[PDB]
């Protein structure tokens, strides 16, 4: 039940920003993040 | 914010102890040198239109002029074997030095101190980054603060309260939808909208979208403490 | 950002169709997948480029219908619904400014079955093993990963490019942008109608710059120039002799018997594979200083769109307010804006 | 003003300071309480 399937690239999932002339989002909270880049 | 930076290296720790691909950068460099030194190796088998390719197996069984012409060729294909191989190296030694001045451009701007680029020292805005010796190589675990449980709030350029317009001296105006308060732009900690956290400039006629509210002055209670005392003391003092 | 992906099949530029022709080339050893070999290295170093400098965001933006950005008028730099191909209106100047020369896509074999065949030179490439091959990333997708940049950038400023997207009105983001430059933000509230007039004539100017001079988009027209260029180099070297008695493979082959034959077949072999060498070298050497321009294009998308810049003269001539990425044919625009 | 601006040192040491006053708001808003407390007293003394 195993096959190839050829598709279409997702760029990305889809969003509409909740833009408006006076809304604005302000974060609560934060997380630390640690992420590895690796260079030659 | 420890617990957190604590458990972020653990996720390091279990992720390059769990996956194989993760230093492909690195494992792909050393393929390209033992793969441009394997194929070096491999056309030394070639004839290029040599009765052998086997250098002896020409002088074993040809003399010293007609050996010769067999030798050329063969000489002649190696040589361009060869001249491939250093322009091979020296094209891709360029993308090492590449590689080399960009490490220690984000080991002066991500290690030795702090970057305001976008992007540059790991997605977020950064903190700090720590380097680490790979083989033939360097990992750095950059540090980032992301921010992560946004609200929405209701917002204003300024604040309309005596005429004047009033902006922030850094953060940003905020309502809950019954309250106005003053907030940092980047963390959620909202304060009282007072002369101390605002600036004036000019009078409400010519900031588009601009708020009434209050502003508190932190000197009238210093004022009007001190204006009730005097009171209470001359109706005392009109009592003798 | 990229240049044209192009595949040689050793084997057919070299000895076109003839088998005794091809027993000679197999004593020349593996040179032929290492030609192969650079070219698909080349060749796939072109779609990192592109997702590099394009696919910076993982989450695709769009752009609110109600267009309440304090005054400031992006539809010229906003896609236009009403065009199949979903670019914006300034990208679509772009790519008209630069004309392709092939994209890979289906050159069906009966359109090299004509007179259209003899007047152009993709048809002979083609029959000489020169092989264009199309990117990953179709003008669409990059069209569309930079509508999703320009709509992070006008709906949620830098936010998005270091965590979420939060929304902040286009006006106060100018605010926050004002005090980067070292502005005080109410200068920007007393004079908001003005900065979005100067801004809206602005972008105005880039339309009748791209729409008038036949010459703005120099820097991409050279790298198709020069890629089309090496391609029809190599081809003309399959007319050149290398000292052979004529330079048509099956000339050889027909006039002269096997021990003769392989003497002259050996000359065209040796200098058609010197110049398949020669023009791999070109193109990796090319391929170097396209892929240090893909990693500037990616350092100015992820600094001069993502974020603000503070680096002087980085992200155009000025203090940096904001940059808006446009895409063009092998590249990308930045159209920064400035103090 | 003393909000605009801050304090150190004294006149001597940098070269090319130039005199003018510095407002201080602080001023204004402590003598109309001054006037206006002689008024307080001239009441009281009154009667
Ligand atoms: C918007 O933010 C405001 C500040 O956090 C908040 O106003 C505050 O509301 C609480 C009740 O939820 C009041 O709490 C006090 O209520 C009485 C006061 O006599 C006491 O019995 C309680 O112990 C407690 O101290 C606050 O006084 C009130 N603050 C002000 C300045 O009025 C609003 O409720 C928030 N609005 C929304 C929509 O969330
Ligand atoms: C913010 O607070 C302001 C002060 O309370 C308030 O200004 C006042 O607005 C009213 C209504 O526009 C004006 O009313 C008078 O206007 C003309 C005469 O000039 C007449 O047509 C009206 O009948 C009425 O007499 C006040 O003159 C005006 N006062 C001041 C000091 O400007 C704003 O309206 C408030 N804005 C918001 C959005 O809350
Ligand atoms: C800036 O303001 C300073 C304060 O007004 C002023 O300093 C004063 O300058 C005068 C004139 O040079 C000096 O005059 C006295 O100097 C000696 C005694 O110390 C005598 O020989 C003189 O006859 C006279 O009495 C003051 O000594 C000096 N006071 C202080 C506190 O330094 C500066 O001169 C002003 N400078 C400018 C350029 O405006
Ligand atoms: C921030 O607000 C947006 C949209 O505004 C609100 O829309 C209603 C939910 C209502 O509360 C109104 O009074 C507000 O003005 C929120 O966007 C919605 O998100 C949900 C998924 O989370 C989605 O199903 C809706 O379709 C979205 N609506 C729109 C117009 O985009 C958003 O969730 C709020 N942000 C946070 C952090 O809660
Ligand atoms: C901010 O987010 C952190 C997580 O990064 C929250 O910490 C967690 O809090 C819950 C209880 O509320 C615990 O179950 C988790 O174990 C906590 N995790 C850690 C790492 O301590 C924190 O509560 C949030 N703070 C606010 C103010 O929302
Ligand atoms: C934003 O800019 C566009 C293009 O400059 C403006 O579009 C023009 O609008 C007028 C008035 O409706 C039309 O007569 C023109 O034909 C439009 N031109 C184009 C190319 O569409 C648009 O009006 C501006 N938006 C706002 C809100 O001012
Ligand atoms: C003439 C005059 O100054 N009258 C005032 C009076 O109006 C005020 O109520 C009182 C308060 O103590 O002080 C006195
Ligand atoms: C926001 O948009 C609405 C709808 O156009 C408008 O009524 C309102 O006045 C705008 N607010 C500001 C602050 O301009
Ligand atoms: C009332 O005023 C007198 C001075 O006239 C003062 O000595 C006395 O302590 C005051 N009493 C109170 C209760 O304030
Ligand atoms: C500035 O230059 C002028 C001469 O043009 C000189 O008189 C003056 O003393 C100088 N002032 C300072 C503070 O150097």
């Amino acid at each position: 039940s195993q096959s190839i399937i050829a598709y279409t690239m997702s760029l990305g999932v889809e969003n509409s920003v909740a833009y408006s002339n006076n809304s604005i989002a302000i974060p609560t909270n934060f997380t630390i993040s640690v992420t590895t880049e690796i260079l030659p | 914010i420890a617990n957190q930076f604590n458990s972020a290296i653990g996720k390091i720790q279990d992720s390059l102890s769990s996956t194989a691909s993760a230093l492909g950068k690195l494992q792909d460099v050393v393929n390209q040198n033992a793969q441009a030194l394997n194929t070096l190796v491999k056309q030394l088998s070639s004839n290029f239109g040599a009765i052998s390719s086997v250098l002896n197996d020409i002088l074993s069984r040809l003399d010293k002029v007609e050996a010769e012409v067999q030798i050329d060729r063969l000489i002649t294909g190696r040589l361009q074997s060869l001249q491939t191989y250093v322009t091979q190296q020296l094209i891709r030694a360029a993308e090492i030095r590449a590689s080399a001045n960009l490490a220690a451009t984000k080991m002066s701007e991500c290690v030795l101190g702090q970057s305001k680029r976008v992007d540059f020292c790991g997605k977020g805005y950064h903190l700090m980054s720590f380097p680490q010796s790979a083989p033939h190589g360097v990992v750095f675990l950059h540090v980032t603060y992301v921010p992560a449980q946004e609200k929405n709030f209701t917002t204003a350029p300024a604040i309309c309260h005596d005429g004047k317009a009033h902006f922030p001296r850094e953060g940003v105006f905020v309502s809950n939808g019954t309250h106005w308060f003053v907030t940092q732009r980047n963390f959620y900690e909202p304060q009282i909208i007072t002369t101390d956290n605002t600036f004036v400039s000019g009078n409400c006629d010519v900031v588009i979208g601009i708020v009434n509210n209050t502003v508190y002055d932190p000197l009238q209670p210093e004022l009007d403490s001190f204006k009730e005392e005097l009171d209470k003391y001359f109706k005392n003092h009109t009592s003798p | 950002v990229s240049m044209t992906k192009t595949s040689v099949d050793c084997t057919m530029y070299i000895c076109g169709d003839s088998t005794e022709c091809s027993n000679l080339l197999l004593q020349y050893g593996s040179f032929c997948t290492q030609l192969n070999r650079a070219l698909t290295g080349i060749a796939v170093e072109q779609d990192k480029n592109t997702q590099e400098v394009f696919a910076q965001v993982k989450q695709i933006y769009k752009t609110p219908p109600i267009k309440d950005f304090g005054g400031f008028n992006f539809s010229q730099i906003l896609p236009d619904p009403s065009k199949p191909s979903k670019r914006s209106f300034i990208e679509d100047l772009l790519f008209n400014k630069v004309t392709l020369a092939d994209a890979g896509f289906i050159k069906q074999y009966g359109d090299c079955l004509g007179d259209i065949a003899a007047r152009d030179l993709i048809c002979a490439q083609k029959f000489n093993g020169l092989t264009v091959l199309p990117p990953l990333l179709t003008d669409e997708m990059i069209a569309q990963y930079t509508s999703a940049l320009l709509a992070g950038t006008i709906t949620s400023g830098w936010t998005f490019g270091a965590g979420a997207a939060l929304q902040i009105p286009f006006a106060m983001q100018m605010a926050y942008r004002f005090n980067g430059i070292g502005v005080t933000q109410n200068v920007l509230y007393e004079n908001q109608k003005l900065i979005a007039n100067q801004f809206n004539s602005a972008i105005g100017k880039i339309q009748d710059s791209l729409s008038s001079t036949a010459s703005a988009l120099g820097k991409l027209q050279d790298v198709v120039n020069q890629n089309a260029q090496a391609l029809n180099t190599l081809v003309k070297q399959l007319s050149s002799n290398f000292g052979a008695i004529s330079s048509v493979l099956n000339d050889i082959l027909s006039r002269l018997d096997k021990v003769e034959a392989e003497v002259q077949i050996d000359r065209l072999i040796t200098g058609r594979l010197q110049s398949l060498q020669t023009y791999v070298t070109q193109q990796l050497i090319r391929a170097a200083e396209i892929r240090a321009s893909a990693n500037l294009a990616a350092t100015k998308m992820s600094e001069c769109v993502l974020g603000q810049s503070k680096r002087v003269d980085f992200c155009g001539k000025g203090y940096h307010l904001m940059s808006f990425p446009q895409s063009a044919p092998h590249g990308v625009v930045f159209l920064h804006v400035t103090y």
